[PDB]
């Protein structure tokens, strides 16, 4: 339902950034409330940049340049109202949308629920291989946790419908086996920014979910 | 508002070879700029047929699908998708999109059922 979830502040930013080498045809932000669609920016290379004037004074792009490949949405100041689901939908030619769904929850630092289980560290430039340490799990996820936002890297599952993409810029390697199995994650040629904390989420059926939280360290 | 218009279901047997329309409603006095058509099935990663305004159409697989209305040089409104040789794997939902300025995008899904033989 949501590919990050960034925490609410003034001035926090919506990361969305177009990972594929497809010329832009058109970049849309939406926002959606609880079953419908405000539209929130239409950027086009014919035209000029559109904001809707509900949002003309409180968003607007710092992070980007000439063909706006880095649509990252900044609030001037965020209030309640600005909690929601939000979607960056990517259009090109001939690869068709690419989207990223963001959520933004009211919460403190999200490091807090999550405490290390693990310390692994590893010198710059190697394969980093994640194992997760977790009959009747279904549903497991990898995301990487910050005070201000958390990043699903992964999503794997067996039984339902998905074949999660991940929208996470930098490229790792998941794997969706079917023996259930010691879920991994793969970091290639990890660097000192791949340093942080990754979480291994299982949701069971039941509704029962456990998480096992791993510190990478990239000196 | 601008609004896309298809059926709900469109209805084909094994073999034929079926048309899923798929139109964008926009009012007289509206203006708006659609830049591409996308068709998406529901369920798979990417796109299976895109009409972009100047370097036409693009497919999946060229041989199974048409677009049977949009054309170069006219304003994008008719996204009508044709589907060549059904087949029980074509059954399922698709998104028919259309990329408009400054409105944004506007989508419906289509269910596809493929009849069998008496
Ligand atoms: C759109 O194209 C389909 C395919 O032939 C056609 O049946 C339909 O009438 C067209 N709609 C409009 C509004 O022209």
């Amino acid at each position: 339902l949501w590919d990050t979830t960034v925490r609410l502040s003034e001035t926090m930013t919506l990361e969305c950034v177009y990972p594929l080498t497809h010329n832009l045809t058109q970049v849309e932000w939406t926002k959606n409330t609880g079953t419908k669609t405000v539209s929130i920016a239409v950027y086009n290379p014919n035209h000029n940049m559109h904001i809707e004037s509900n949002y003309l004074h409180r968003v607007h792009f710092l992070n980007s340049t000439v063909g706006f490949r880095n649509m990252s949405l900044s609030f001037y100041n965020a209030s309640e109202a600005d909690i929601g689901i939000y979607s960056c939908l990517f259009h090109a030619f001939p690869n068709g949308p690419w989207e990223k769904k963001i959520k933004v929850v009211w919460s403190d630092s999200f490091e807090i629920a999550a405490p290390s289980d693990s310390y692994l560290s590893a010198e710059p430039g190697q394969d980093v291989t994640l194992t997760c340490q977790l009959w009747p799990v279904q549903q497991v996820i990898w995301e990487k946790v910050q005070p201000h936002q958390v990043d699903i890297l992964a999503s794997c599952n067996l039984s339902q419908e998905t074949r999660y993409t991940s929208k996470y810029l930098r490229q790792t390697r998941s794997n969706c086996s079917q023996g259930s199995m010691k879920s991994i994650l793969i970091i290639p040629n990890a660097m000192a920014a791949d340093s942080g904390l990754y979480r291994c989420r299982s949701e069971a059926i039941t509704g029962k979910n456990k998480s096992f939280v791993i510190r990478l360290i990239i000196t | 508002d601008v609004v896309v218009q298809a059926p709900t279901q469109v209805p084909g047997f094994l073999g034929d070879s079926v048309t899923l329309p798929c139109y964008l409603q926009v009012p007289n006095m509206e203006v708006t700029h659609v830049s591409q058509l996308t068709w998406a099935r529901h369920g798979e990663s990417g796109s299976m047929a895109v009409f972009h305004q100047t370097q036409g159409p693009s497919y999946s697989e060229s041989k199974r699908l048409e677009f049977v209305a949009a054309r170069l040089g006219a304003e994008l409104r008719n996204a009508s998708l044709r589907m060549f040789g059904l087949r029980v794997e074509d059954e399922g939902n698709y998104t028919c999109l259309f990329v408009t300025f400054p409105q944004g995008s506007r989508s419906v899904d289509i269910w596809l059922r493929v009849l069998a033989k008496p």
